[PDB]
């Protein structure tokens, strides 16, 4: 590629932005179980939030 | 409603657009100074309208029109509020200041930067209708430092000049004086009242107003001048002759006497607060008027006149007479 | 000009020497502003706080602080 | 001093006007939304609260 | 529009204009003049975009919160079950602030409606404000800039032992 | 500049005070 | 915030692996694309902050810092790349990497959840900047100046690790989260008395307190003009931000200890803004007034109301965007005229009419003129401080009166009167600098027309 | 004498050699081209669309919902006799007190 | 502090029981920061030899990588395990010493009366 200097921060973005979407997996706890948000499952659905 | 709102929202919008005009310049203008007369002319007919329904009437109403910021229990809004005093007092500026910038298309026809000088005076005029038809403190600080700030800039008009610079900061630094009263006040209708607003200061009528009162007063003789605060009325003379003129005369200098008049349920009330009023309007009108009997400069002797004028308007502010106070501004 | 700016800025301290007049002066300048303001302002907040804790001062309409 | 203005009205308005003619696009044929009242057992998605389609836009993709 | 009974307008008696004079005023000529050229073309491009916005109708919804249990019924430093009592609580704060807004919007309204005779029109209006800021004042003032529910509980219950004891001490 | 075109030290020796008066561009008699 | 941590760190390839005409482009470009991602931190709450994770949260205080962080990196690439062209090519790129390794200490400054990872992150933000000011200032008192800036700074910040640490062993955590619900009132003694000392001192070095400010117009003068815009702009900020921070902890004997530094700072923004009278470097004459201007969010901080907080916030925004803008101003005339002298260069609209409106903005921008958010701010400090005591108005009235003297007298002795005549370098303002002033100002005057952003927390 | 050292450079003047330069550099492509970078990347993309973004927040601190909300709880209370707000922030039977 | 615990079976680098706990993963990131460190000391080792500091030895830079990530993958078995036995020991010691660990009533705080004090 012949600009393969400009991506260095964008995928660096996104790949942090994976990270960070990666994390929330691990803090997944009390998904579904506060006691302000926690509801029924709707049909074709398995987590609350993602 | 529907009339009386949108003309007078017309008026305001209409004196900024030619703002936005020479902000988006590419061209050297076919003569940009009567494009702004012929919009103040434009501005003064538009305002007619809503004066001689209110001279029908008596229409008073209040456009809040944009929430901007609530900070938690105080909104503030932009808030126009068109009662009898924006009613009168915005035709008459729009009239002199379309008098004044057709006199500056003749007066500053030799100036390069004669084009900046008509930007600075519309600026100005915008300032000071937003400065008489606010609603709050603090849209009413707006147009309040605008003027101000136009007055520097106007002042200082022929920067080269180490007395116009002198002047200027002079008269920016008699207002700051004036703006700590000002300031003051804002600071105990908040704390005291919770408002800015006027409405919600007239209605709740504190009986312990002393210390805003004496703020407003303050704030009143930094801007029109009074005793005290008077040399820098007579040292704004150094700008050019409509400076001297709009600004100087007859529209920011009657700023302060118009902030002690759109106060009048309160100053109704307190009688050392007319008292006090009553005082420093005799005193600044003795003696601007007797220091206006030996000058020899023309724009001196006239500052001084228009100074002891406006210690005439605070003297009858003083006696509880602010209707005859603002009549004799519009006079 | 550059002689006057290094005077007005870089040549004070090492031309200072602490003696009765700049010690006086120094301290008097100093914190004597500093004792005024604090005792001023200590005894306004002990008046005021004295008031509120009364029911004294008139704190009706007061919800912004 | 003139080339620096007429370069920055030019990069404002690139973007400028393409963005007022979209938000005007989008509040006349798109559409600003009608407060309604949450149905019996449906949930509604957290973009679903808001009321103009450019701050729906955001609160589902970004936040 | 709103609802009309959270803020409230009387009723609009305009009298019908009796005109003892015999020159025309220039604001009927400048009403009808404004309902032509203005009022219609408005009226005709609000009524297109209006078509437009009813081609395709959804719908946003108010956010409702369930009520989880207060700081009281918290254990000390039990943060799972605090943290929510101190969302609840600020979410009510803001509310409550909200609440003090739009008494004073009233308040507002009632004092540039009734114009001149003000102080004896709007004495209802007074009333819930000074009673609602009487309210908002023993709930939330003085708390500081790091107020919690902790502060607020503690407040209460320092204000309802001063009651307490200015009661039993008056038996 | 240089260093002995700076302002120095208090001047008591008379050549120290008319290095001085050189120094500012001025006469030992206005020094 | 690993989104906004890791394209931070990229940087460090990107600007070491471009060519050697393209390492200022590349890294403007690039971290003008994290600032226009910076805005993804908006996503705040009337109830709760956006916590990230264990490490890293962010609340309405910190995300109005993160967005200027990150926005002043190519405001700072912009303003350092003229006066360093002449370098050599490995030493722009350490100074380029300097730049991007103090942004990547304060955007995890600000976000720390844990309050010792605040103290290293603090901490480390001095060393890029001392080396910033000891590498490239120009004069020779950039080595002394870089000592007062280090020895100021940790011998005030190492009695806060000893207080961070015994927080950590007493209440079992340093995280803020945590100790908003497990917080305990700290009782009047002299065990308290010194704690309140070691956890309040380094921040107010950080801010700068008046009496202990001397670092700053050292630091903010012999530094270049990139190290004075983080310097004036964010550094002092995190006097502030920590003091926010901190004082939740210090309740209820800040109450009482906060009286002596009140007075510090109302009778130091007296006396500072008074120094800004009769300053002859204009570079010192930005620096005084920025110890001015903090000095009111030092008494905001102290008097602790809910106004005061949303105002010190509003005016830590304000001021760093204001202070930026004027650095760079001064540096304006100083790549001219290669003197800091303030009366050598008068006259300058004369020659430089659209930079002498930048002039007018900054410095009416500087005096507070309503409704920038420098006035939002000013406004809401003098609202708390009336509520505090209805004296302080004084002592806030006559600044007012001070701020606007200093204000257009640096307007009138740099812009205005007759030129200097032998002075015949003065070229035409470069698009660069003219770049650089409206990305300071056009910010500063549209944050007027939403100012709920820079509220901080308790809006 | 003093030893050796190169003398003091001139200060460059970038218009001599380029009379349309922009600052940025002394290569007249690298100059124009950071031109147009700083002021796309500046201002077409994080001025104008950070400005639509601020703009348009989906209720930044839920303070119109905090409006609706109040619209709500006074609505409710303005029918049923209730005052509009409790002094007591939480309820007096579920608050033991310290006896005395 | 754990002396005796680590003397009974002394100078072993990981003992039996440490298999009994999960082995970091190779996509840890506390050893992909050592082999961070790694690629780092190769290139200080370009640096000061004037080599090109990215091209030249990359069976040199490997080998700084490779023993990095090799010294760090056992000294982190090592970390865990300690910090395994540290709360081992921990949890036994309180599970054998119920009179001085008591299990605390945790009050309501409609209880817990605590100090107002006013910030005005
Ligand atoms: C045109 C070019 C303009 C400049 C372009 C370039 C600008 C520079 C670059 C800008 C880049 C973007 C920056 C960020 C902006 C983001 C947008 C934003 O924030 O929007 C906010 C805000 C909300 O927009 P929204 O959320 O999308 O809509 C909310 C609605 O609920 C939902 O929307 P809705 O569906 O209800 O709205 C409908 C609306 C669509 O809405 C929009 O388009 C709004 C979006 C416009 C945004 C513009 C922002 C740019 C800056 C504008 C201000 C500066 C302009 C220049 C200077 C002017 C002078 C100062 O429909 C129309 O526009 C059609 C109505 C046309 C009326 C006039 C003609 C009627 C008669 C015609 C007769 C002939 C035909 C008959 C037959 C017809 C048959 C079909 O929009 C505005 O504020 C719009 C601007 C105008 C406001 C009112 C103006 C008057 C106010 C007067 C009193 C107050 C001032 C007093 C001052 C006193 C003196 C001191
Ligand atoms: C990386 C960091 C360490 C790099 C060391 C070597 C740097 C070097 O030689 O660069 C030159 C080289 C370009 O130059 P060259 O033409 O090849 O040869 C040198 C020239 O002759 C240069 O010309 P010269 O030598 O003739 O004269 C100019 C002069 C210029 O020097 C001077 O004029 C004197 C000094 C000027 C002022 C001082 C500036 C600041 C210096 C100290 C830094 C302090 C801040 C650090 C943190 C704060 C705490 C102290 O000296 C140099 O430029 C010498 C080269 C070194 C420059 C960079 C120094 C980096 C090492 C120090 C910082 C990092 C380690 C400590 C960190 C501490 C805690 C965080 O730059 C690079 O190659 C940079 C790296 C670019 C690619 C990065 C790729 C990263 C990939 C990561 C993922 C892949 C691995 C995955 C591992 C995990 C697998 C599971
Ligand atoms: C969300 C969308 C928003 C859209 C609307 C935009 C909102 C405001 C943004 C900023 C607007 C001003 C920008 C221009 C000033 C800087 C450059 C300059 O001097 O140019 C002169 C130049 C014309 O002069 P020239 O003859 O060519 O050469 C200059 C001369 O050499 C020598 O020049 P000079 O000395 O003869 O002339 C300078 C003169 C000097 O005049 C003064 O210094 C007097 C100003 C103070 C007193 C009057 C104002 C007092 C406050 C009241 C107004 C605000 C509230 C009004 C509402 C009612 C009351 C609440 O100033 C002006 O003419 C500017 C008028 C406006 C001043 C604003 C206040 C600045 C004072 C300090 C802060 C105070 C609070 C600010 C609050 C802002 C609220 C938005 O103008 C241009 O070339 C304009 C370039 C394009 C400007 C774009 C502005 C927007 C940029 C934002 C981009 C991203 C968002 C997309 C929106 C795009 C919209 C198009
Ligand atoms: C040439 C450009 C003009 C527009 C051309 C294209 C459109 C043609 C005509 C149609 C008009 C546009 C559509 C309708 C307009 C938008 C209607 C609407 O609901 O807008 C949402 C709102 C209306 O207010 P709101 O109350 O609904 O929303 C505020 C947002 N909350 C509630 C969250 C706080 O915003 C606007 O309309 C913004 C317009 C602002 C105009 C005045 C700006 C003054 C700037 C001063 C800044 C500082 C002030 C400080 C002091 C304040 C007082 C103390
Ligand atoms: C900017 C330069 C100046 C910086 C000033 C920094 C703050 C000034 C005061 C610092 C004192 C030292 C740190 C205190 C940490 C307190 C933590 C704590 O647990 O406190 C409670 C503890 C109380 O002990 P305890 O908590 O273990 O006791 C159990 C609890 N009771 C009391 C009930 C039994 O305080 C101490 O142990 C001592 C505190 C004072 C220490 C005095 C020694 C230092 C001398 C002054 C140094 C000043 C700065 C030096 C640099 C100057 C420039 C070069
Ligand atoms: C933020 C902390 C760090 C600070 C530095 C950050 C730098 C990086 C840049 C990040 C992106 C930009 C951030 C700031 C964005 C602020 C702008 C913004 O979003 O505004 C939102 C505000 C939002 O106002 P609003 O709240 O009423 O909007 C209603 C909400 N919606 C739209 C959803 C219905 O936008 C406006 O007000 C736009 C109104 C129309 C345009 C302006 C018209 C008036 C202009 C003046 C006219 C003339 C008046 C008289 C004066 C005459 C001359 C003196
Ligand atoms: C007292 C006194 O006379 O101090 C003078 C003394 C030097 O003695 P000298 O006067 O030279 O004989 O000078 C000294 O002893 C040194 C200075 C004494 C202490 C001064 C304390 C206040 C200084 C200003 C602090 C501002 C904050
Ligand atoms: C110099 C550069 C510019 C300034 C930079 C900042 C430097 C100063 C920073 C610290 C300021 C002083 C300490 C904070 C003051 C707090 C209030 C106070 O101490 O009041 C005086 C005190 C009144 O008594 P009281 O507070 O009740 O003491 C009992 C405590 N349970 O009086 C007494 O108790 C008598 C005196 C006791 C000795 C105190 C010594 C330690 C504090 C100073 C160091
Ligand atoms: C580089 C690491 C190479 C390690 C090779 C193996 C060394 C070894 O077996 O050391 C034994 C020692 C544990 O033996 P122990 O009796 O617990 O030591 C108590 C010390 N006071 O284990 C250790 O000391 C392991 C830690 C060594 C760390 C060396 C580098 C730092």
């Amino acid at each position: 590629r012949d600009h393969w200097i400009h991506v260095l921060v964008p995928v660096g973005f996104v790949f942090g932005y994976y990270l960070d979407r990666k994390n929330d997996e691990k803090l997944a706890a009390f998904r579904n179980k506060s006691l302000l948000y926690k509801r029924e499952l709707k049909p074709q659905e398995e987590v609350t939030w993602k | 409603m529907n009339l009386f709102s949108s003309l007078t929202l017309v008026t305001l919008i209409l004196l900024t657009m030619p703002i936005a005009a020479i902000n988006f310049n590419t061209h050297k203008f076919t003569n940009y100074p009567l494009y702004v007369k012929t919009t103040i002319s434009c501005a003064f007919i538009t305002s007619m309208i809503p004066t001689m329904m209110f001279i029908h009437t008596g229409q008073e109403m209040i456009i809040s029109n944009w929430h901007w910021l609530t900070i938690q229990t105080l909104k503030l809004s932009l808030s126009f509020k068109m009662d009898f005093f924006s009613m009168m007092f915005v035709p008459v500026a729009l009239f002199v200041t379309w008098s004044i910038m057709e006199f500056s298309m003749w007066y500053m026809h030799s100036d390069p930067n004669i084009n900046q000088f008509f930007k600075y005076l519309l600026l100005f005029l915008i300032t000071m209708l937003i400065l008489v038809t606010a609603n709050n403190l603090f849209q009413l600080f707006i147009g309040w430092e605008g003027v101000g700030i136009m007055s520097f800039l106007l002042i200082g008009w022929w920067y080269g000049r180490t007395d116009a610079n002198t002047a200027a900061l002079q008269a920016i630094l008699y207002n700051r004086i004036g703006d700590i009263g000002f300031i003051l006040a804002m600071a105990w209708f908040l704390i005291n009242l919770n408002t800015w607003d006027l409405q919600q200061i007239f209605m709740l009528n504190p009986n312990d107003s002393n210390l805003p009162l004496m703020g407003l007063i303050l704030a009143a003789t930094g801007k029109s001048a009074q005793f005290g605060l008077h040399p820098w009325l007579p040292s704004a003379m150094e700008g050019p002759t409509p400076v001297s003129a709009l600004l100087h005369s007859s529209t920011m200098v009657v700023a302060g006497i118009f902030l002690l008049i759109r106060f009048y349920p309160l100053t109704e009330n307190n009688k050392f607060g007319q008292s006090i009023m009553l005082c420093l309007g005799a005193m600044t009108t003795l003696f601007t008027a007797m220091c206006a009997l030996t000058q020899n400069d023309i724009k001196k002797i006239i500052a001084f006149s228009t100074s002891s004028q406006l210690g005439l308007m605070m003297v009858t502010i003083g006696i509880n007479q602010p209707h005859l106070a603002f009549l004799h501004i519009c006079t | 000009l550059i002689r006057w700016t290094c005077a007005r800025s870089a040549n004070v301290y090492p031309n200072f020497r602490p003696n009765t007049k700049t010690s006086l002066l120094g301290a008097l300048f100093g914190i004597g502003p500093l004792i005024f303001w604090y005792y001023v302002f200590k005894t306004d907040r002990d008046r005021k706080e004295k008031l509120i804790q009364e029911g004294k001062l008139d704190r009706t309409f007061n919800i912004s602080y | 001093d003139k080339r620096f203005l007429k370069l920055l009205r030019f990069y404002i308005l690139l973007t400028g006007i393409p963005v007022v003619i979209g938000i005007t696009l989008i509040n006349v044929f798109i559409g600003e939304a009608e407060l309604a009242e949450i149905p019996e057992g449906y949930v509604p998605e957290h973009w679903e609260y808001f009321k103009h389609p450019i701050s729906r836009w955001i609160a589902r993709t970004f936040f | 529009s709103w609802d009309k009974d959270v803020y409230p307008e009387p009723p609009r008696r305009t009298p019908a204009p009796s005109p003892q004079t015999s020159l025309p005023n220039p604001i009927t000529y400048l009403t009808k003049a404004f309902d032509l050229l203005v009022d219609r073309p408005v009226t005709l491009v609000r009524e297109f975009i209006e078509r437009q916005h009813a081609k395709n109708k959804y719908y946003y919804y108010h956010r409702e919160f369930r009520r989880v249990p207060d700081i009281t019924e918290c254990h000390e430093k039990d943060v799972l079950c605090m943290f929510e009592a101190e969302m609840q609580w600020k979410r009510d704060y803001k509310v409550d602030q909200e609440i003090v807004n739009i008494i004073q919007e009233r308040l507002k309204a009632c004092q540039q409606r009734e114009g001149e005779s003000h102080r004896q029109n709007c004495a209802k209006e007074l009333q819930q404000f000074t009673q609602v800021v009487k309210a908002y004042q023993d709930r939330y003032h003085d708390l500081g800039a790091h107020y919690s529910a902790r502060k607020c509980l503690a407040k209460q219950k320092q204000r309802m032992l001063a009651e307490r004891k200015a009661t039993k001490e008056a038996a | 500049i240089t260093k002995d075109m700076l302002p120095g030290p208090y001047p008591k020796t008379p050549e120290e005070r008319a290095a001085a008066a050189k120094k500012y561009n001025m006469r030992v008699e206005d020094y | 915030m690993l989104k906004y941590i890791i394209p931070t760190m990229m940087l460090m390839p990107l600007t070491w692996l471009s060519k050697n005409s393209m390492i200022w482009i590349n890294t403007t470009l690039h971290s003008l694309l994290i600032s226009l991602t910076s805005l993804l931190l908006l996503n705040q709450f009337g109830d709760n902050s956006l916590n990230f994770s264990l490490t890293f949260f962010s609340d309405s205080l910190s995300t109005p810092l993160l967005i200027l962080t990150m926005w002043l990196l190519p405001l700072m690439l912009m303003a350092s790349q003229h006066h360093l062209s002449k370098e050599n090519l490995a030493r722009k790129k350490l100074f380029i990497s300097m730049l991007i390794l103090l942004q990547l200490f304060l955007i995890m400054t600000f976000t720390a959840t844990e309050l010792i990872f605040f103290y290293i992150m603090f901490e480390a933000t001095l060393v890029p900047t001392l080396i910033i000011i000891t590498r490239w200032g120009n004069q020779t008192e950039r080595l002394n100046a870089g000592l007062y800036f280090l020895f100021y700074t940790l011998a005030g910040s190492l009695p806060l690790l000893v207080a961070l640490i015994y927080i950590q062993n007493t209440m079992g955590s340093l995280n803020f989260l945590i100790l908003q619900y497990w917080v305990q009132p700290m009782p009047n003694s002299w065990s308290n008395t010194f704690m309140w000392l070691a956890c309040m001192m380094a921040f107010m070095v950080k801010m700068p307190l008046y009496g202990l400010h001397l670092w700053l117009p050292k630091a903010h003068v012999e530094a270049p003009i990139a190290g004075s815009m983080v310097l004036a702009a964010i550094l002092l900020k995190l006097g502030g931000y920590g003091m926010m921070r901190i004082t939740l902890l210090l309740n209820p004997i800040t109450d009482f200890m906060a009286y002596p530094f009140i007075m510090l700072s109302l009778w130091g923004m007296i006396m500072t803004s008074s120094i800004c009278l009769r300053q002859t470097d204009l570079k010192s004459l930005i620096a005084y007034s920025s110890v001015s201007h903090m000095a009111l969010v030092i008494v905001a901080i102290l008097i602790q109301t809910p106004w005061s907080y949303m105002g010190a916030t509003a005016l830590m925004i304000a001021h760093g965007l204001t202070s930026s803008m004027l650095f760079c101003l001064a540096n304006s005339n100083y790549e001219r005229v290669h003197s800091r002298t303030m009366i050598l260069a008068r006259g300058l609209q004369t020659l430089l009419p659209l930079m002498a409106a930048w002039w007018l903005l900054a410095s009416l921008t500087n005096l507070a003129l309503p409704p920038s958010i420098n006035l939002i701010g000013e406004l809401f400090v003098v609202m708390s401080t009336f509520s505090w005591s209805n004296i302080t108005i004084i002592l806030m009235g006559l600044n007012m009166v001070i701020t606007a003297l200093y204000s257009l007298y640096m307007l009138i002795t740099t812009q205005r009167g007759k030129h200097t005549h032998h002075i015949n370098n003065i070229l035409p303002s470069f698009t660069r600098e003219n770049a650089l002033m409206s990305l300071h100002m056009l910010p500063l005057l549209l944050l007027s027309l939403n100012p709920k952003i820079i509220l901080g927390p308790l809006y | 004498l003093r030893w050796q050292e190169d003398p003091e450079p001139e200060d460059e003047n970038l218009y001599e050699k380029n009379p349309d330069s922009h600052g940025y550099d002394k290569d007249p492509a690298v100059d124009v081209w950071n031109m147009r970078v700083v002021f796309f990347f500046g201002f077409s993309i994080v001025l104008v669309l950070g400005s639509t973004f601020v703009a348009y927040l989906p209720d930044y601190r839920m303070q119109e919902w905090a409006r609706r909300e109040a619209e709500r709880l006074v609505k409710y209370r303005e029918a049923h006799g209730l005052p509009l707000m409790e002094s007591n922030c939480f309820d007096p039977s579920k608050i033991q007190l310290p006896e005395d | 502090m754990m002396t005796g615990r680590q003397a009974r079976a002394p100078l072993q680098f990981l003992p039996d029981e440490a298999r009994s706990l999960p082995p970091p993963k190779l996509t840890d990131p506390r050893l992909a920061y050592i082999g961070f460190l790694g690629y780092c000391s190769g290139l200080i080792d370009n640096a000061i030899r004037r080599r090109p500091v990215l091209s030249a030895g990359l069976h040199r830079q490997f080998l700084y990588i490779t023993s990095f990530v090799f010294v760090g993958y056992y000294l982190l078995k090592r970390q865990d395990y300690m910090y395994a036995v540290r709360d081992h020991d921990m949890f036994s010691y309180i599970k054998s010493h119920p009179e001085d660990f008591p299990e605390k009533d945790k009050k309501t705080y409609r209880e817990v009366f605590e100090e107002f004090h006013p910030v005005r």
